[PDB]
């Protein structure tokens, strides 16, 4: 069900929880989602600057 | 002597008459629909033009409509065009029938039909009807039939024949591989399905993309069928699978 | 937008067959209408275009009822065919009410006529404009304008055709609401003679007309006596003028 | 193809013949304003007499279509006056056939629905004319309506038609963004204040026509030549 | 054409994030902002 | 300019022409003014209702209400007169009204 | 006149219907969306300053207790056409007392709007319908064209940007749908092409379900409103 | 009520819409026609028929009544309508009067009709020539050709449409007593004059032929196979 927005903040969710947890060859990984899901929609500026 | 008119129904510096031909393109550009004749039954193939994905399947066909208990047509051209003639065709059958206490005969449908297209092309400053039918019926005299009718109001009786996108090619490949006395109604599917093939080669003849109506005779009384997405994947598939034999066996003797 | 059909817009959102017209309208002779206190007198500037035609050969005022009063100017054969509608309309309201047709009801009747036809363009805008007047004891004496577009407004003093200007002007010289009926046709007179251009058209004369108390609230033709006093009046006005 | 007559659809809608009738409307020349109040509705209207012949006792374009529902006229006066009149008929059969005075809205639902029909035929034209009806209706209140040559009937708060619509529009967009519950006098003095703002015109009594209905007396009244000069005097006061 | 483009622009990215060798995600961001 | 409608819109942007103004046709107050300023040097001899000549001069500019002065002096030296009346200028207003029916669309706005 | 101004081109196409198509696609957007258990038409209803009252012309019209409509194209044609659709729902009641199926009423202004394409004086109708019905136990949504063509949809949309609504739609709409949760579809969609803050009274919306088709007040757009944002 | 003027004249005095429909006619598939001493015989152009196509369907030979019948050369719709209308004409003067129709009677009506078309309001003419060969009640064979303009004249042989000009040279020579002294002469004669402008014999051929008073009969391919393969017999004899 494609919006993108909850998409990259659950990514980002889940990106954090991966650099808590299991280090970073998979918080990388779901951030590098994150931010590739972001590209292709606005990005309001609250959901930027926490990519950022 | 109006600057207005545009002169619908006029003659030509050559006797030709634009409207008519004008529509018939249209038929051509519309979608395909053809028919074939067997000695066991009558069966009529259509592309659809509807195949968006958020479009509802609420009837029980969209080219294909049923005049009376033992007859079908389908429509090429203008749908809306095409609803107002389907309409007059069951009107015609059913006051046919009221009046002589039996079906219409298809031949005399299509030329009330037609006798009706003659009158819009003719008389008056109205735009012909931009529709090509392909009637399957069957009556007592000359039983399972097929007609097939153009803007102009000509009508012709046919074995096997195709309206609309790439009509010609179709007609061209029945005229080929067609038998008239021989091919009952499995090999007349098996022919519609490869004439819709070599006719929509864009696609690959996905099963959601045409619709088939089969009409034969049970017990004295006439069925039309429109065949379901199983049978007609069945069909797909048994065509892919003869056209892999025949190009394996191309290849094995090259 | 072309200008072929009343039915076509122009760019501008003006119909040109309806100005078209008017500018029919503004080519016959001239007609003045002046609403006095007690009554409205007619003047039509009638151009004998041959001295071969009668006096009186081309009336453009007509009798549209018993009270009410027409001077046509324009086209007099859309003229007529105005004059014989206002005078079926008249009939038709008597018969159906009872009494006499209010002038500002026939006016706005045989407007709305005028517009039927300046509406589409399976016909042609009426070439005339008209004027219609009327006195009546309970209702005072009336003067309304039609033009070929449907525009019925009442007036204290108008002027049709050619030199319509020139005649307003003649007329915005008077003192219309406060004279009798008896003086404004020697002014009407006055008027269409000061509004006639001799070099240009010649031969002339002079159809008058009123509708009053002193006719009791019946439109007719001046009497003869009347008349050429009032063109005496307009003659030696003209001389003192030149004087 | 043809932009001549309607039925033609320039090729993206674009109905020319109906923007000219719009045009029209505007080359009437005149200009007339309607507002609404909590309790009134007003209307307003330029009244131009440029002759001193005129009787300027005909010169009017506020008209009664019946007696509780008055409106104003623009654009060309003929086919103003024969809207008039078919409003006027369509009131009245409506009244004989469904035993209620017919509502503003319904009123000019029906001749919105003709100058549809003209749109849609390609023989007539649409008669450039502007009507805005006015009018108390039981529950609704102070119902404002305005219909124009293309069959487009929306009620309003307060609008304007004829040259300065959009100036108009404008100044009744300004007042009613605040306090738009509005007196008999105040909703008045609104509109005669917008006309005159508009026009750039100090107005006499006498090129002006008033048109009200109020809830307390629901019948179209034209106000006389000392109402209005009453109200201008007030407002030049204020 | 868009194809190319998306190589240019995941080249692109690699020099916003100032790095000598475009990678996996240059590429992934380039696509979607080509797309 | 009196054919804004065909300017580059480069040439109207707010950075090069910043601000546009629309000297309109004069209003009834404006044709008072102008024909009060256009007919103080006639020597005139009766009373004049410029608010009459301003009534019929409705659609005139400015122009026009020079060429009304104009013509009501020509009427007065036509009529052998050393001065001018409220008869040559209501002539004067209404001839210019004639004259005024040879124009075309005069309402061209930018942008 | 009784000539057709409706004729076909050289080239096998009516073009007065393409430019009916044009004018319709000029129009305000609309959507509908067809739920498992109901139907939803919402549509922009923005003004063009807050003069105009919001509460006298309705975008979303009923034509039975249980067929609805809203329109993209021409306001007056718009008109015309549910006046007609209302006539001919009435004249099905009459001669068979029953509310007349959506796929009828549906059938039968196609019909005019075909006859309105080949009438000789006549303009097609610069609206596209988007017809919704709760006729039998199941939901109908139908698109009516100039044409005179009706198309079944699961979920569309028509005006501005109808290509854009209609790829959101296919992005955004599955079968199992339920109708507050097409509602919240159909104001996303809107609000995909809306230029401006949706304001609950710029925005229209009707439901139709086994109750019936209702226009949504003001007051229940504006609580989706809420939740949507 | 379209109440158009179709058909008016030109400047030089022409009907060109009239004429157009007589190109319309031209461009249609060749009908040859001739009368013998007791058969007519009335033969067509099948123009190119598929093989999927059912010839029962294409009726450019129909019989009006028993008596008469009508080779077509134009627009088959108009075919139909004006054939339709001829039948029911001719059951209407059965009616009225206690008499098959003459074959001169329904050529008048054809051509009435055509003109009706050529001069009335909103209605083009109609772009078809017909050839009515039929027997009268005294048994006397005709043959008569009505034209688009609704012109009708009586022919000893016709041929209307593509080759109408090479049949009707054709006919004009070789066309004698001796040629028609017999039906299968006659017959020999009308396949003769279709062969001069159809290619291919045989495929592209349809004859009708009624005898004195018995009814119409429509040749089958192998008859006009048979009568084509002894022509060929004639012609290499002569040869």
């Amino acid at each position: 069900m494609d919006d993108k927005a909850l998409l990259v903040e659950v990514q980002l969710l889940e990106s954090k929880t991966y650099h808590a947890l299991s280090n970073l060859p998979k918080a990388r990984a779901a951030l590098t989602s994150a931010r590739t899901t972001a590209n292709a929609i606005y990005c309001p500026p609250k959901l930027q600057a926490t990519l950022d | 002597s109006r600057r207005y008119d545009s002169r619908t129904t006029i003659f030509s510096p050559e006797g030709r008459l634009y409207q008519v031909e004008y529509a018939m393109e249209a038929i051509g550009h519309a979608g395909t629909c053809l028919g074939i004749l067997a000695n066991d039954g009558v069966l009529l193939a259509a592309e659809r033009r509807n195949i968006h994905k958020l479009l509802d399947e609420v009837f029980f066909s969209e080219k294909i409509y049923k005049l009376n208990e033992d007859m079908a047509c389908s429509v090429a051209g203008i749908t809306s065009d095409a609803n107002v003639l389907t309409n007059e065709l069951r009107l015609i059958a059913q006051r046919y029938l009221l009046q002589y206490q039996e079906p219409i005969p298809c031949e005399q449908l299509v030329t009330a039909l037609c006798d009706i297209k003659q009158a819009y092309t003719q008389f008056g400053g109205k735009r012909p009807f931009g529709v090509s039918l392909l009637y399957i019926g069957w009556d007592k005299h000359y039983g399972f039939q097929l007609y097939q009718s153009d803007p102009s109001g000509n009508y012709g009786g046919w074995k096997a024949t195709c309206i609309g996108n790439n009509s010609a090619a179709a007609v061209s490949m029945l005229k080929q591989d067609y038998k008239e006395g021989e091919m009952t109604l499995k090999s007349a599917l098996a022919l519609a399905i490869k004439v819709l093939n070599k006719t929509m080669d864009v696609s690959k003849l996905s099963a959601e993309k045409v619709e088939i109506a089969t009409l034969t005779r049970e017990n004295g009384k006439t069925v039309i069928r429109v065949l379901k997405q199983k049978e007609v994947e069945q069909l797909i598939k048994k065509h892919e699978e003869e056209e892999a034999k025949a190009e394996r066996e191309k290849k094995e003797k090259e | 937008g072309y200008d072929l059909s009343a039915s076509t817009f122009s760019p501008d959102g003006r119909v040109f067959q309806v100005e078209y017209a008017m500018k029919a309208v503004e080519n016959s002779s001239t007609a003045i209408g002046i609403r006095c206190k007690d009554g409205v007198v007619f003047g039509v500037e009638k151009l004998v275009l041959s001295k071969l035609y009668e006096e009186g050969s081309n009336k453009r005022l007509f009798n549209v009822d018993r009270h009410v009063g027409m001077a046509v100017a324009g086209l007099l054969a859309d003229a007529r065919s105005l004059a014989d509608i206002a005078r079926e309309e008249a009939s038709n309201f008597r018969s159906n009410f009872g009494y006499n047709i209010p002038l500002k009801h026939l006016a706005d009747r045989v407007a709305m006529y005028v517009h039927a036809y300046t509406l589409y363009s399976a016909v042609r805008p009426f070439g005339c404009s008209f004027m219609l007047g009327s006195y009546s004891v309970n209702d005072g004496a009336q003067l309304y304008m039609i033009d070929p577009s449907g525009v019925s407004y009442g007036y204290w003093g108008c002027a049709i055709g050619k030199a319509r200007q020139a005649a307003k002007t003649e007329i915005e010289k008077l003192q219309m609401k406060e004279m009798t009926c008896r003086d404004i046709v020697k002014e009407v007179a006055k008027i269409i003679y000061i509004v006639h251009d001799e070099v240009k058209d010649k031969a002339f004369e002079l159809e008058l007309s009123w509708v009053g108390e002193l006719t009791n609230g019946r439109h007719e033709i001046v009497p003869k006596d009347i008349r050429e006093e009032a063109e005496k009046y307009a003659k030696e006005s003209l001389k003192e003028e030149d004087e | 193809g043809f932009d001549r007559h309607i039925t033609i659809f320039s090729p993206e809608g674009r109905l020319y013949q109906v923007e000219y009738a719009f045009k029209a409307i505007n080359q009437g020349g005149l200009t007339s304003v309607a507002v609404r109040g909590k309790d009134c509705a007003v209307i307003v209207t330029q009244k131009k007499v440029p002759d001193k012949l005129l009787d300027s006792s005909t010169v009017t374009h506020l008209f009664k279509i019946t007696e509780n529902i008055g409106c104003v006229m623009t654009g060309m006066t003929a086919d103003s006056r024969s809207q008039v009149q078919r409003a006027r008929y369509e009131a009245a059969n409506w009244k004989y056939k469904y035993g209620y005075e017919i509502p503003v809205d319904m009123l000019c639902k029906r001749i919105a629905d003709i100058s549809q029909v003209y749109t849609q035929n390609a023989e007539m034209r649409p008669l450039g004319c502007c009507m805005i009806l006015i009018g108390i209706d039981e529950e609704q209140g102070p119902q404002v309506y305005k219909c124009d040559p293309a069959g487009y009937y929306c009620g309003f708060k307060a609008t304007a038609a004829g040259v300065k619509q959009t100036e108009s529009t404008s100044f009744l967009e300004k007042k009613v963004k605040k306090k738009f519950d509005w007196t008999f006098e105040q909703t008045v003095e609104t509109a005669i204040t917008c006309l005159s703002t508009v026009l750039s015109i100090d107005f006499k009594p006498s090129e002006i026509e008033v048109g009200v209905v109020t809830v307390e007396n629901p019948k179209f009244r034209i106000l006389t030549e000392a109402e209005i000069d009453a109200h201008l005097v007030a407002l030049a006061e204020r | 054409a868009e194809v190319k483009g998306v190589c240019t622009e995941a080249g692109m990215y690699a020099l916003r994030e100032r790095r000598v060798h475009v990678t996996q995600e240059d590429f992934e961001m380039a696509v979607a902002k080509v797309m | 300019t009196n054919r804004p409608d065909t300017l580059d819109p480069a040439l109207l942007r707010p950075g090069r022409l910043d601000r546009k103004i629309h000297i309109d046709l004069p209003n009834e107050q404006a044709r008072l003014d102008i024909l009060k300023i256009h007919a103080g040097p006639i020597t005139k001899h009766g009373e004049i209702d410029y608010e009459a000549i301003v009534k019929l001069s409705d659609g005139f500019n400015g122009a026009d209400l020079r060429n009304v002065c104009t013509e009501a002096g020509m009427f007065a030296i036509r009529a052998d007169h050393d001065f001018v009346v409220q008869e040559d200028f209501m002539k004067a207003v209404r001839k210019v009204a004639d004259s005024k029916k040879l124009e075309s669309k005069l309402d061209y706005k930018p942008v | 006149y009784s000539f057709s101004l409706t004729t076909f081109s050289p080239s096998g196409k009516l073009v007065q219907i393409e430019y009916a198509l044009a004018a319709v696609a000029g129009g305000a957007p609309s959507v509908g969306i067809k739920a498992a258990n109901g139907v939803v038409l919402a549509t922009e209803k923005k003004q063009k300053s807050i003069l105009y009252d919001e509460r006298s012309v309705h975008k979303v019209e009923p034509i039975t207790k249980h067929i609805g409509l809203v329109y993209s194209g021409m306001g007056p044609d718009y008109r015309v056409l549910v006046h007609r659709a209302r006539k001919l729902a009435q004249q099905y009641y009459l001669v068979y007392q029953e509310p007349i199926p959506t796929a009828q009423l549906v059938q039968r202004v196609a019909s005019v709007m075909q006859e309105y394409t080949q009438s000789g004086g006549v303009r097609p109708f610069g609206v596209s319908l988007l017809i919704c019905g709760w006729n039998e136990g199941r939901p109908y949504l139908f698109q009516s064209d100039p044409s005179g063509a009706y198309f079944a949809w699961k979920a569309t949309a028509m005006g501005k940007n109808y290509v854009n609504g209609k790829t959101f739609l296919e992005k955004r709409y599955n079968e199992d749908l339920e109708l507050e949760d097409a509602i919240h579809t159909a104001i996303l969609t809107l609000k995909e092409s809306f230029e401006g803050q949706m304001t609950e009274d710029n925005i229209e919306v009707g439901i139709c379900n086994e109750a019936g088709f209702r226009r949504l007040t003001p007051t229940e757009v504006k609580d989706y409103l809420a939740a949507i944002a | 009520s379209y109440d158009r003027a179709i058909t008016v004249f030109s400047p030089d005095g022409h009907l060109f819409q009239v004429e157009y429909a007589q190109e319309a006619v031209k461009k249609g598939s060749t009908a040859v026609g001739v009368r013998g001493r007791d058969i007519v015989v009335l033969g067509v152009e099948k123009k190119s028929v598929a093989k999927l196509q059912d010839e029962r369907t294409v009726r450019k030979i129909c019989a009006l009544d028993d008596n008469v019948c009508m080779a077509f050369a134009g627009l088959t719709a108009d075919a139909r309508i004006v054939i339709n209308r001829a039948r029911v004409e001719c059951q209407s003067h059965r009616l009225t009067v206690e008499d098959p129709v003459t074959v001169e009677y329904i050529t008048r009506y054809i051509a009435s009709l055509k003109q009706r078309y050529t001069q009335s309001n909103g209605r083009r003419p109609f772009g078809i020539s017909a050839l009515i060969v039929g027997f009268d009640f005294d048994g006397t064979p005709r043959l008569y050709q009505t034209d688009p303009s609704g012109t009708y004249h009586a022919w000893k042989a016709n041929a209307i449409g593509r080759g109408a000009k090479s049949v009707r040279e054709f006919l004009e020579k070789n066309y004698t007593d001796e040629a028609i002294e017999t039906d299968d002469l006659t017959i020999k004669l009308v396949i003769k004059a279709l062969l001069e402008v159809v290619q291919s014999g045989g495929k592209n051929i349809e004859l009708a032929v009624m005898r004195r008073d018995q009814s119409l009969k429509i040749l089958n391919p192998e008859e006009i196979e048979k009568y084509v393969a002894e022509i060929e017999k004639e012609k290499e004899e002569n040869e």
